[PDB]
């Protein structure tokens, strides 16, 4: 694809999901999009970076594995296609150019409404050598919420994909153990993911309770 | 109460009838509690609140054996009534009316 | 079959059918156009004049609330126009001098069209140092609703409503210039 | 250019509004030559008269009859029959200074009888109005004799003159409001309801009174159309510019030594009209004056030999409005001249936009801080960006000639704005009031 | 309950007797009747049928609005809203003779705002309010298209040109003790009398009305200069 990536569509005006505090307000609909394909020429040392990595990687390598590349709020977000994503992540930590010895960690986030890309996953890379930062994002269905693990050449990501396994559910395969980290095992459900509820309970008041937030009306 | 982000605090308003006027406006906080097992201290209610009705003491001194009697009530919570306060349920200062009192013009 | 405009808001094109009123056809595009008086389920009126957008052709700024799509019309919004944002501005201001400073006490407040769009499209500060107009409230028009005339806008939703949606024009916009106001006819 | 009473001519008369004193000098031999024209060519001869709307609007009159949708002989089927046609005459006449209507209709109602009756066979309306305001009874009384008069003359009625043209005239007699002098409130007050405009389109031409063509014009257009049936075109283009022909009255009221109408050929500049009229009030000189109406920018002596009429009231940026000529010498104070015109037009608002009301209610408290001397240097650059903000958003030309004056005066005399500022008004109210 | 405005608001809300005795409702049906014959639409009567009830009573009461709204068979909430909608339909017993001192812009620096304050002071009676005698009702009215007369003053609508404060004061004295003084440019009657005329039922022939010096200026000077039309 190359739209914007719509993760949620908001209808009616004042950021309300229900039907309207007021009559006739309902009516707006804006899809909440988050950027698209950034125009080449990158700001910074982003586009030495991508130029490097289209280097190494084979045109058709590279068109296979880089689904995207966004530069928003000078940060470099690279798309990352699924499956080839131990590929990228080798070339960027062992290239001398590139040099990425540093990934920080992997990031679970949910986007229930994102159609096939429900489920992504964010590796905030860093190369102390060259002073640089990245970001690689993998999208999985919801369905296959498959992800080829990093193990190999990202050892921290260890307990990374540990934990977003745990408060997502995404099946870093590959992974030496994926076991919940933060849940008990035992535990049944995925906290982080949208679809799972709070789990709050009622305040209490003498007289009254306040149901959890989640329950209650918001405006988001 | 909007502000508080343990919902720490439930509120309820009423009517300031002519008959029982409790604070100036035609709003008054009938029912007020805090629940100080639920208050984080954070202060965003007093920054919340456009009438500096509810400010944070220097007091501290807070315990107790029964989760209840730390869900902290109207009665408990209002400030002791001073020199030259009457009682609340009483008609506004002479000549006074809502804008005077938030713009500070009132006195005993 | 239903006959397709096609006309451009702000830059981006969008096909919609003929008679549409240029908010809808914002709505449908996603750009948020300030409106009190606009009802969808309502004949447009034009009054609060909240809804003004740039349209090209045009000396004066158009209410997009009543005016209807055309094949080749090309409309920039707040978002697109310092004319059209500097007109819903002033707008705004002009609808939030007299309204009462009650939002902690009013009941819209939190869920208030006036409130949203007046952060959204209006001044972050007041320049009105004069006197606000006042009326005495709340009164009732029945045993149900309540009538807080100084907060009114004259949307003449209320109206507009009780009249053409409902056949029971029991409450209409009383008096003139800044003294109208919504109301029944004497107690009925 | 010289004066040129031709409906002031009658005036002077013993009488002049009787019907047979108006008969004495060729009344109602234009309605007459109008019935012996085909309605259409009735209305092409007003076309090529270029007489042009003088309720201030200034537009061709006989382009807006000839937008009325008539059956020009084509009849498609028997039914639905066509709407039936409504001319409404807009006898009401209450912008601030506008005071011709008032004295026309006193004097010598027939010229808009007789108007009116060949306007109606040019659109083929057979019901006709005059909305005449409710504040000048004796107006009301001269207009409702005329028509009876016509009645009883067999002017109106059925077939008139054996014509086969059939038109009944009613005279309404409206309350007081100065915006129901606007088309499609001038509609919503005849059919019983606020006089607050209507959202335009449609248009009266169409969807006017009772949701059916009509067409609204200014006692003065109508009342000129008897004049150019007899005399022909020519004699009407004979007078004025190409783009503005014609003769029309000019109220000269205020500062001006002997003040009244003056019936004068379009583009005569304020100079000659004042030189007719003497000059202004003697020991002073002109300091502003609104050639239309209040709705109209002030205009300055800079100005004072502009020609009266559309074009170079549109060149100097006011317009030409209702020929007001409201005069003003330099006792008077701009801002109160102004502070009252806002006033006005807070207490005339309908209320339904919000820019008019709400900017006219905030000018006015404005102004009246201004000559309290309670005025601050911010309340200058106000005043601008409040009539920026009526100007052009408010739904009807009502606000903008709200905003009009304040701009205008603003522009020409930011100087003595700047001096009230001081400890407000400097001006003593009494050096103006005519000694009175 | 207390529905509805307060009785206390600005621009007195419409307030007085409930309803009309049974003759009165006769008389006013037949006028009504008469009335509504004239327009295509019945609503287009509204204006004159509230000018006609006005003149029943001094002002609009809700037993008026009741008989119009009966009468076009609207609810009494719109008879409501046209009727606060125009000025002339006063909401407060009015006097014999309404004097309204234009003190629009114009009539207002050239002496209108001093003929209000010096009839403000002689009568003790602020604008909108009514005498004791009940015969003057003292109002500020708006240009009156009468801008050429000077400090105009309607008396019932009826003018009274280049008025002065002696003057003004002099027929204000006349009004309120008896005999008034001719208008100007008009015919006096009483306050119901105009309100009956307003809803077209009563003779139009009236005397006055002369062209007055001001309408004549023009033709005066062209007289004198000998200026005319061109000719066919
Ligand atoms: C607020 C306002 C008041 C008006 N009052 C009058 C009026 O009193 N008399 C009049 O003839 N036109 C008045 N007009 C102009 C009307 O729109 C009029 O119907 C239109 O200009 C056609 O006039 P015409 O016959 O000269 O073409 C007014 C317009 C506005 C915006
Ligand atoms: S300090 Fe106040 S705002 Fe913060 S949690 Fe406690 S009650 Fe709520
Ligand atoms: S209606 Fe007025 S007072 Fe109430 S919430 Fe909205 S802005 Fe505030
Ligand atoms: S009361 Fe009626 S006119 Fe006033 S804001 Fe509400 S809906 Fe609009
Ligand atoms: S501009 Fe003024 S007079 Fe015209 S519709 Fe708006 S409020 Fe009414
Ligand atoms: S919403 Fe369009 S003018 Fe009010
Ligand atoms: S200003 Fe008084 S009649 Fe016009
Ligand atoms: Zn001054």
């Amino acid at each position: 694809g190359d739209e914007p990536e719509i993760i949620a569509v908001r209808r009616g005006m004042f950021g309300n999901r229900d039907t309207g505090d007021t009559s006739g307000y309902g009516r707006l609909v804006r899809p909440v999009a988050l950027p698209g394909s950034t125009p080449r020429p990158y700001g910074g040392y982003f586009d030495a970076v991508m130029d490097r990595l289209a280097e190494v990687l084979g045109e058709e390598r590279y068109a296979m594995s880089i689904e995207r590349v966004v530069v928003y709020r000078d940060q470099l977000t690279i798309e990352v296609s699924r499956v080839q994503l131990p590929a990228v992540a080798s070339v960027l930590r062992d290239d001398p150019d590139l040099r990425f010895e540093l990934c920080l960690g992997v990031s679970g986030v949910h986007y229930p409404e994102d159609t096939g890309r429900e489920l992504h996953a964010v590796y905030p890379l860093m190369s102390i050598t060259h002073n640089r930062r990245i970001q690689l994002e993998v999208a999985a269905p919801d369905a296959d919420p498959h992800i080829p693990s990093l193990y190999a050449v990202y050892p921290t990501t260890d307990w990374h994909e540990r934990e977003t396994y745990d408060f997502f559910g995404i099946i870093f395969d590959g992974h030496p153990s994926l076991t919940r980290i933060e849940m008990p095992d035992d535990w049944e459900g995925h906290p982080q993911r949208k679809d799972y509820p709070l789990g709050g309970i009622p305040v209490e008041y003498h007289g009254a309770q306040i149901p959890p937030p989640d329950q209650r009306r918001s405006y988001s | 109460a909007w502000a508080c982000p343990a919902d720490a605090i439930y509120v309820e308003g009423a009517d300031n009838t002519a008959d029982e006027r409790y604070s100036p406006g035609e709003r008054y906080g009938r029912v007020y509690q805090i629940n100080y097992l639920r208050c984080i201290g954070c202060g965003l209610c007093i920054e919340a609140c456009p009438t500096r009705a509810l400010t944070m003491t220097t007091e501290y001194e807070m315990a107790d054996d029964n989760r209840a009697d730390l869900i902290w009530g109207k009665d408990k919570l209002l400030a002791p009534l001073q020199e030259g306060m009457q009682a609340p349920p009483h008609d506004m200062a002479p000549g006074k009316t809502d804008d005077d009192y938030y713009l500070g013009n009132v006195t005993p | 079959p239903v006959e397709m405009v096609s006309l451009t808001i702000d830059d981006h094109e969008i096909s919609v059918p003929k008679g549409t009123l240029l908010i809808r056809a914002a709505e449908l595009m996603g750009i948020q156009i300030p409106r009190f008086c606009d009802h969808p389920l309502l004949d447009p009126v034009g009054a609060c004049r909240q809804c003004l957008v740039e349209v090209e052709g045009q000396r004066k700024p158009m209410a997009s609330c009543t005016t209807t799509v055309m094949p080749d019309m090309v409309v920039r919004t707040q978002f697109t126009s310092e004319a059209a944002d500097k007109a819903q501005r002033g707008v705004m201001e002009l609808l939030l001098i007299n309204h009462p400073l009650d939002c902690p006490i009013c009941d819209k407040g939190g869920e208030c069209p006036l409130q949203n769009q007046a952060m959204s499209n209006g001044r972050p500060e007041t320049r009105f140092e004069d006197v606000k107009r006042t009326f005495p409230k709340p009164i009732s028009i029945s045993s149900q609703v309540l009538l807080d005339r100084e907060r009114c806008v004259l949307c003449a939703r209320c109206t507009r409503f009780s009249s053409q949606i409902a056949g029971d024009p029991f409450i209409d916009l009383m008096e003139r210039g800044a003294l109208q106001q919504v109301g029944i006819g004497q107690d009925k | 250019t010289p004066l040129t009473p031709v409906l002031s001519r009658f005036w002077d008369e013993p009488e002049p509004w009787t019907l047979e004193t108006y008969r004495r000098h060729d009344g109602y031999q234009g309605l007459q030559r109008a019935l012996s024209m085909g309605p259409d060519d009735v209305i092409a001869f007003v076309k090529d008269s270029g007489l042009r709307g003088r309720g201030g609007a200034g537009f061709p009159t006989g382009t807006k009859w000839s937008f009325i949708p008539q059956e020009r002989g084509d009849q498609p089927a028997g039914g639905p029959a066509a709407k039936p046609h409504y001319l409404v005459i807009n006898a009401d006449e209450s912008e601030p200074g506008t005071c011709k209507d008032i004295p026309l209709l006193l004097t010598t109602p027939h010229f808009l009888v007789e108007g009116a009756i060949i306007a109606a066979y040019a659109i083929r309306a057979r019901h006709a109005f005059i909305y005449v305001r409710g504040e000048v009874l004796p107006v009301l009384r001269r207009l409702q004799a005329a028509v009876a008069e016509a009645y009883a003359a067999g002017y109106l009625g059925t077939d008139i003159m054996g014509s086969g043209f059939d038109l009944d005239l009613i005279v309404h007699a409206g309350a007081g409001a100065y915006i129901c002098g606007e088309e499609t409130a001038l509609l919503d007050s005849l059919e019983g309801r606020r006089g607050q405009p209507r959202l335009r389109p449609p248009f009266p031409a169409v969807a006017g009174l009772y949701a059916c063509p009509t067409v609204v014009n200014n006692v003065e257009s109508i009342a000129s159309v008897p004049p150019i049936m007899v005399n022909g075109v020519d004699w009407f283009r004979s007078m004025g510019s190409e783009k503005s022909p014609g003769f029309t009255l000019y109220s000269l009221s205020g500062h001006v030594t002997r003040p009244g109408q003056y019936e004068a050929p379009l583009g005569i500049t304020l100079r000659e009209l004042l030189e007719y009229a003497g000059g202004v009030r003697a020991g002073h000189q002109l300091k502003f004056w609104t050639p239309g109406g209040s709705s109209t920018p002030l205009l300055t002596a800079e100005h004072l030999d502009v020609p009266l009429d559309y074009e170079g009231m549109a060149s100097v940026g006011s317009m030409l409005g209702t020929k007001a000529l409201q005069i003003f010498d330099e006792t008077t104070c701009v801002v109160r001249a102004v502070r009252r015109w806002t006033q006005f037009y807070a207490h005339e608002s309908c209320g339904k936009c919000t820019p008019c009301r709400e900017g006219t209610y905030w000018l006015a408290q404005i102004y009246a801080r201004l000559e309290n001397g309670a005025g601050t240097e911010a309340d200058i650059d106000k005043l601008l960006d409040i009539s920026d903000n009526i100007f052009g958003k408010s739904f009807c030309a009502l606000g903008d000639g709200a905003a009009s004056p304040i701009m205008s005066s603003i522009k020409h005399f930011r100087d003595e704005y700047v001096a009230h500022l001081d400890g407000g008004c400097p001006f003593d109210p009494h050096a103006s009031t005519l000694m009175a | 309950l207390e529905l509805g405005q307060r009785p206390d608001e600005a621009g007195p809300p419409i307030s007085g007797p409930a309803t009309y005795p049974d003759d009165v409702t006769e008389s006013l049906r037949a006028d009504a009747e008469q009335i509504i014959a004239r327009y295509p639409d019945a609503r287009s009567a509204l204006l004159p049928l509230l000018h006609l009830v006005q003149a029943q009573d001094g002002y609009l009461t809700p037993a008026g609005i009741g008989f119009c709204a009966a009468q076009l068979g609207l609810t009494e909430a719109e008879v409501t809203a046209v009727a606060t909608f125009y000025s002339m339909y006063r909401r407060t017993p009015t006097g014999d003779y309404l004097v309204g001192v234009c003190t629009n812009t114009l009539c207002a620096i050239m002496g209108g705002d001093a003929i209000l304050e010096a009839l403000e002071d002689h009568l003790g009676v602020h604008p909108g309010q009514t005498t004791p005698d009940g015969r003057v009702t003292l109002e500020h009215v708006e240009c009156n298209a009468a801008c050429d007369y000077a400090p105009v003053v309607m008396v019932n609508w009826e003018f009274y040109d280049n008025q002065t404060p002696s003057s003004a004061r002099d027929l204000v004295d006349g009004l309120r003790s008896g005999s008034p003084p001719p208008p100007t440019r008009g015919s006096l009657c009483t306050f119901r009398e105009t309100a009956r005329t307003l809803a077209g039922l009563t003779d139009p022939n009236a005397p006055g009305g002369a062209p007055g010096a001001a309408t004549l200026a023009g033709l005066r000077l062209a007289r004198e200069r000998g200026m005319t039309a061109p000719t066919p």
